[PDB]
């Protein structure tokens, strides 16, 4: 009920309660190429999700823990004191090291989900 | 668990018949039986598994059947040398890995 | 394949004590592992089983809260912790190759090339 | 074939969805008709991933059925209904339906994010 | 590791561990946006022919269609430990439509009773 | 409406028996069928439940191994092939027409059409 | 699974009542309670469905009803032909689909 | 922080009672509710707990099937609704909060703060 | 659930430790072990959660610790005030959240 970013300002643990509102929001020739970036943006997005196995989810868990090195905070002040602006910000250039190894667990997952179901 | 009988007999140059009888569930679902021979103060060495398969190394005196919920192990021709306890061993789903019978004394 | 138990012997009840298993005459990382007991007079029964990865672990029930079975490819180790060791544990423990594969190789079902037994006796 | 079961009974039609699905993706104009028809199903398939329902051809919910939107039984929905008649009769309220899906996944989330946090 | 087809070579066991790196580079005037419109269009029928088998959200994606050997007869060692995704591609040529429709028949067929099992009170 | 169980008859313990139902006089295809057993001097027993189009079978624990039921809506029969009987299983087995529906028809967990019966002997 | 009397009476014309008590997860978690009747030496006929919701080509007679965790059928206006056995099927979820209880014998005096 | 327990006393075997407990001085909506009962000669046992929001709740076996616990974080209302009371369920229901937190908060594995009880007599 | 000793006592001045014994499915692997003081008569006060870690309003003389399957509350001075049962309570997962044991009886000499 508060918008498009309406919630931008809010604590992450509120924010989170709106990510449909930014989800449903994301979608001569320079009005192509805006459209078909747009396009490949979102798409870029859900084929990350894929690869991490957080397809047609907005809010997913896994299995990588979370390392003090990237931000020695608790829960408390992350989710109750801050907005996503300032973490994005604080966790900054160390997104891809997350990725990484988001990308290797579910491979990991994968191939043990294949092997447990390969079990007669 | 699986049920064998504790000894067989017979003399050198016959044919001895050892078998297993387990349940519906473990033999009677799955074709995966194997069937080991542990001499006294060894390791038991693979001499069947699956079905009627022999692993490299095993001789083809050692040979088997299948039917129902029991599975049998056949000897062709007996020998000093076969003395040994056997076992049998069958899969039983993802919630029982194995199950294994007691050892038959072969007494030669 | 030369596979040789160098695991302890002898334990109190109630402690714990660790397992091993060295490979050398075959690719480790290729073959799933398992633990396999043979109480004394009592025949064989399996205990244990790891993937060929490494990532999947399954026991029996009587052992599911106690033992963790572990492998590393690397320097070709299994390894077996076990806690809370109980006088029916009191047994020779075998190593052996086999007894699942992934779902790019053939079943097996069975194993193969056992090691020669650690003995272990819970006072 | 295509839309071939658009004359048909719903319970029929239900069970050609992949006949009707694949149809949806395939000088300027040319090209404008391209982007349109992948912004279209990219929408379609973003509402779908809102829902809970990503991936899904028949995608049950926990959204229940409110008897003003339509008072008909099953047998007579199903059997004696094609999907353009019963389009047409709740199309007034297919919004307010949408919104109460996404509500649902939601909560569904959520709930599922506490499960796993024991 | 090995870079976007470095895997192209190797055995499809090796092979099948590569499989992110190569999606990741699936997606990345009036010609150059043709060329991205096409690029697009052939991951989303990907993509769409993944989800009307019920793979939506894997790279590695196990279902109920067995194996026919007229399909291919080799045991699973020639074929993941001796031969690489290209000769299997070839070997398979005149078969993937309809190995396709039966994987979409079987998802179907997955789907309604899926549905019929979640109808139980 | 009309089912018949064209079934067998005497077998020892241990061996197998098949029942077959032929169904006439309704639409095959569109209802879920069921195996009911009535033991003498015991009462009505649930064995089997098949989907409307076959794919989904359920049993009581006591038989959820040895028995499958099958549905072949091309010649509207309903069949139960019964391994490993035992002693237990000595009874009068009846089709039944009903019990499970589909999401997209109406509630029918009942039984609305009862064929003959047919005499199962171990 | 439930309890039913082994057998009720009644004269010609009186109203009977059979019942059947199962459990809070059956009886009481789903209102599919269904009533057969079964003469000997014929297979069983539905009477009831559902918990109230009688079935074409049965008189008026034989309505059923519910309370808490037991099941009722009340035969009003008893002929000398119902004199049968009578039996409950009730829903018990996913894993145990159907249960019954023992035979009701109806004596008609 | 204070809790109290407004609900029944004295009830038969199979009746209800639909006991409640209001909140007060803290954030209703930020904290996890339980329900644990103490028989009046034995220890103390947990019975039934709920969510922050409502959406989960978790039974011991004992009750699962007749006790339903439910929440109205708009009246800072807690709800027990005991349909099936049984002889062995005579205690002092005590009103507590923690026993679970909604992923974005630390755990909460304990019960915070106790109410004073409601008698349960049965 | 939870194995406790029915009492325990000590004299104004001493320590005294109270065990909580459980098994290797819920102490051990969770570590999620708390303690609380009830007066008879009274609604219970928490005195330690998460194994060791006490909340406020409680002075030190109430800690605790756990070893293998086995918690412990130590509980100095031991005044008059402190004349209570003591229990212990554990998660044991999903599934029966939480296990407790019996009421240890401190007296005080
Ligand atoms: C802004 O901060 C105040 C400080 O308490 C808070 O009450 C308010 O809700 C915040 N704004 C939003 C949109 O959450
Ligand atoms: C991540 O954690 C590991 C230990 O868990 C640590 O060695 C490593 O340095 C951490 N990452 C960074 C970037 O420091
Ligand atoms: C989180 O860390 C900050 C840093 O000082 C501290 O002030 C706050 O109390 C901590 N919260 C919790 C719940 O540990
Ligand atoms: C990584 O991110 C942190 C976040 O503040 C920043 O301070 C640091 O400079 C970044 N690293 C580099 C190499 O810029
Ligand atoms: C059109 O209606 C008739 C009515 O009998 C039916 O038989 C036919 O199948 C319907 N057409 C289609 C395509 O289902
Ligand atoms: C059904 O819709 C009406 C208005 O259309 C609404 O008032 C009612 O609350 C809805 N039903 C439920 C169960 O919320
Ligand atoms: C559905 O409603 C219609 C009303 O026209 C009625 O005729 C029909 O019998 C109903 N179907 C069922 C199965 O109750
Ligand atoms: C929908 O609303 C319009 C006007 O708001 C009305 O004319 C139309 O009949 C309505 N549709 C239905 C199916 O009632
Ligand atoms: C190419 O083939 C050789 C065969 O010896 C193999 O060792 C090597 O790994 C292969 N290349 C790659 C990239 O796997
Ligand atoms: C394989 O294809 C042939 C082609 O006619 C078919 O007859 C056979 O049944 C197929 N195999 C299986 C297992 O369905
Ligand atoms: C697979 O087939 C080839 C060719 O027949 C054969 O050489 C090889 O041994 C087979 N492998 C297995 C595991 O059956
Ligand atoms: C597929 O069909 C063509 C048609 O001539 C044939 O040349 C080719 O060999 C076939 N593929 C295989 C794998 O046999």
């Amino acid at each position: 009920s508060l918008g498009f970013l309406g919630a931008a300002g809010s604590t992450m643990g509120a924010a989170s309660m709106t990510l449909t509102v930014q989800a449903r929001n994301l979608l001569g020739i320079k009005q192509l190429q805006a459209r078909v970036l747009a396009v490949e943006h979102y798409l870029r997005d859900q084929q990350l999700l894929g690869i991490w196995g957080c397809s047609g989810k907005l809010i997913c868990c896994t299995n990588v823990p979370w390392n003090s090195s990237w931000s020695n905070r608790n829960l408390s002040e992350i989710w109750d004191n801050m907005t996503w602006l300032q973490w994005d910000k604080e966790i900054s250039n160390y997104t891809q090291i997350i990725y990484g190894l988001l990308e290797e667990s579910q491979n990991q997952q994968e191939k043990n989900e294949q092997d447990l179901l390969a079990l007669d | 668990a699986l049920t064998q009988p504790p000894s067989v007999s017979g003399s050198p140059g016959q044919s001895v018949t050892i078998s297993c009888t387990g349940t519906s569930s473990d033999i009677g679902s799955y074709n995966y039986v194997s069937w080991y021979q542990q001499h006294p103060g060894k390791a038991p060495k693979l001499m069947i598994y699956d079905v009627t398969q022999r692993p490299s190394g095993v001789s083809d005196r050692f040979s088997g059947s299948k039917s129902g919920n029991t599975a049998s192990l056949t000897i062709s021709g007996l020998q000093a040398d076969d003395e040994a306890d056997y076992y049998c061993s069958a899969y039983a789903g993802r919630q029982t890995f194995y199950i294994f019978g007691g050892g038959t004394r072969l007494t030669v | 394949v030369q596979l040789v138990e160098t695991g302890g012997g002898l334990v109190q009840p109630g402690g714990s004590l660790k397992l091993s298993c060295r490979a050398s005459g075959y690719t480790f990382s290729s073959f799933a592992m398992s633990w396999v007991r043979q109480a004394p007079g009592k025949g064989l029964e399996w205990v244990s089983l790891i993937n060929d990865r490494g990532g999947l672990t399954f026991y029996v029930d009587s052992v599911k809260g106690r033992f963790t079975i572990s492998r590393d490819n690397s320097k070709n180790t299994l390894s077996l912790q076990m806690h809370s060791l109980r006088d029916g544990d009191t047994a020779v423990y075998y190593c052996a190759t086999g007894g699942m594969s992934s779902a790019l190789q053939s079943s097996k079902y069975y194993f193969d090339f056992w090691g020669q037994g650690a003995l272990v006796t819970v006072s």
